[PDB]
């Protein structure tokens, strides 16, 4: 019901870990096959939709 | 000892609850990791809720800015919130400080004030302890749109510390409200808290009673003619002493203050040898003089020397003569006006010691706010 910074996501592939800032709306991150979504933490209850454009 | 990515352009304002700002912040000036949390705090009864970065358990996070910002004197403001249930300290940069501190209460919002002069590759640096939530970081130039530095009474010293900054031409008031607590049973009498300099002005309290506490305000002025623009404040007392002070800082441009103007009188009696008699000396006070009129009565042919001399003591200690009552007459003419001066003396000679002549000087002068450089 708000806008702005809402949390974080962590991704891992192989021997790399990456942490990203999340805002309301779209967040778009290039990824390679096999990447794992290991954590997400939001600051307020939200609807969460995760998909991949291939 | 850690490593950080710094590719992004630095911004002059960040609201770290906004993704973009935070992404930039943490790819340019932030050192360490963060956890995003929901932070809330009270404003007039209402509870503000944001998501902002939080420094985690571990080593302290730092903000470091070596980027090529526009040159100038910056007031920094970083809004924080202490999520810990214990209080936490921070040590502001102030250009040269590494011992004075702020104290941030448990469970509370706090504004950290900091001063950064961007010249000669200076690099801003501050550490932030675990459990502090960073909400906003602001860099603004002061002395811009008639703004001033105005930090409230929150800075903690226990005897050492420095703050530096750059002032362009002008006359400035430096106002430092303070509180102290003397834990010691010594009772101090011409207590030098510290100095302001470029020229040096001591900040002195008349009396600090044993086992006492009190409050006051130093108020001092600097005339920055422009060739020496960097001012250094130093807390100089003790360290071991056991008199913790807490103070604020306010630096602001003023238009000129005639503090007073006075008619003053001085007799000198001559008995055969040279006397040099100090009239007023105002060096180190935060002011300077302007002489408007001078006269001497009681001159006779028995007086061989009678010269008023003046200098800016912060530029030369050798005075030069500013009127000669023998060579020129017993009183100054209408265009006589002596400016930029700190100290005045009469040097005279004559009489005998079988006959002493006594002359008397009168002098109108103004005392004007600002130490001369």
């Amino acid at each position: 019901t708000s806008t702005g910074n809402i949390g974080q996501i962590t991704l891992t592939i192989g021997s790399t870990t990456m942490t990203f800032n999340l805002q309301t709306g779209e967040n778009k991150i290039p990824v390679i096959a096999g990447t794992q979504i290991t954590n997400l933490t939001l600051t307020s209850s939200s609807a969460i939709l995760i998909y991949e454009e291939v | 000892g850690q490593s950080f990515p710094a590719n992004a352009k630095v911004k002059y304002y960040y609201k770290l609850s906004e993704k973009q700002d935070l992404d930039a912040f943490v790819n340019s000036i932030f050192v360490g990791s963060y956890k995003l949390k929901q932070i809330s705090y009270l404003l007039y009864g209402n509870t503000k809720i944001v998501s902002a970065p939080v420094v985690p358990l571990g080593p302290n996070a730092s903000i470091i800015i070596d980027d090529e910002l526009q040159e100038g004197l910056y007031l920094i403001r970083i809004k924080v919130y202490n999520t810990n249930s214990f209080s936490v300290t921070v040590t502001p940069f102030f250009n040269n400080n590494n011992t004075m501190t702020y104290s941030i209460g448990a469970n509370s919002e706090f504004e950290i004030y900091d001063i950064f002069t961007k010249e000669q590759g200076n690099i801003y640096y501050i550490q932030l302890p675990p459990g502090l939530a960073i909400l906003e970081f602001s860099l603004e130039r002061v002395f811009e749109k008639g703004n001033r530095i105005n930090i409230p009474k929150i800075i903690h010293t226990s005897g050492n510390g420095y703050i530096s900054f750059r002032l362009r031409k002008g006359t400035y008031a430096i106002k430092m409200p303070y509180s102290y607590n003397n834990t010691t049973s010594t009772t101090f009498t011409n207590f030098q808290f510290g100095t302001i300099s470029t020229a040096t002005i001591p900040l002195v309290i008349s009396s600090i009673p044993a086992n006492g506490s009190g409050s006051g305000t130093f108020l001092v002025y600097l005339k920055i003619t422009g060739d020496y623009e960097d001012v250094k404040f130093s807390v100089t007392y003790g360290g071991g002493l056991g008199v913790p002070f807490t103070f604020g800082l306010e630096v602001e441009e003023i238009n000129e203050l005639v503090e007073n103007t006075n008619f003053v009188t001085q007799s000198v009696t001559l008995s055969g040898s040279q006397v040099t008699q100090s009239i007023l000396n105002v060096q180190g006070s935060g002011s300077h003089l302007r002489l408007k009129y001078a006269s001497v009565s009681g001159l006779t042919t028995a007086v061989t020397q009678c010269q008023l001399q003046a200098t800016n003591l912060n530029r030369s200690t050798t005075y030069s003569t500013v009127w000669d009552f023998i060579a020129g007459g017993s009183s100054t003419p209408p265009s006589w006006d002596i400016r930029e001066i700190n100290s005045i003396q009469l040097v005279a000679n004559g009489g005998s010691s079988t006959s002493s002549v006594t002359i008397t000087l009168i002098l109108v002068y103004e005392q004007i706010a600002g130490e001369l450089s």
